């Protein structure tokens, strides 16, 4: 007989953060919106006709 | 702090602390330690080659067989603290280091 024992396997195992996906609000924006009106419409040079 | 190189640094601490408000009678305070260094590999790699160098010769055995035991079973006691050191062995210097789950791709031409 040969003694010495057979073979044993050790436990270890390789590690991902395996591409995982989440919600994002803010990487759907890279612009700001134009301004409002910031002129008149309603003033009148008085002609009298 | 003072040392890492016997502790298992894949393990982050190995350390299991509790403190009970009562002291054995007569004392003050105290502390029971439980511990497992892979040193212990030593143990079982003394009974199993202790016990393989008298098995290869038959000694002492007819006493065991008298009790009916089987002749086998020698052969797999031993067997089985043989795997049981081989698991300190392996586990004694073990990588912190890490490894990814990444294959090989035949993705590039040599250069």
């Amino acid at each position: 007989h040969v003694p010495g024992g057979g073979s044993v396997q050790i436990v270890y195992k390789p590690v991902d953060l395996s591409k995982v996906t989440s919600k994002c609000g803010s990487l759907g924006n890279i612009h700001h919106k134009p301004g409002g009106g910031q002129v008149e419409v309603k003033s009148e040079k008085l002609d009298f006709k | 702090n003072k040392n890492s190189s016997y502790f298992v640094e894949w393990i982050p601490n190995n350390v299991k602390t509790a403190v009970c408000d009562i002291p054995p009678r007569g004392l003050k305070m105290s502390a029971t330690f439980i511990g497992n260094s892979t040193a212990i590999q030593e143990l079982f790699k003394r009974i199993s080659e202790q016990f393989t160098a008298m098995f290869r010769r038959k000694a002492f055995l007819h006493w065991y067989t008298g009790e009916g035991m089987d002749e086998m079973e020698f052969t797999e006691a031993e067997s089985n603290m043989n795997d049981l050191v081989s698991e300190y062995q392996q586990y004694q210097d073990a990588t912190a280091d890490e490894q990814g789950e990444f294959e090989e791709e035949g993705e590039e031409d040599e250069a």
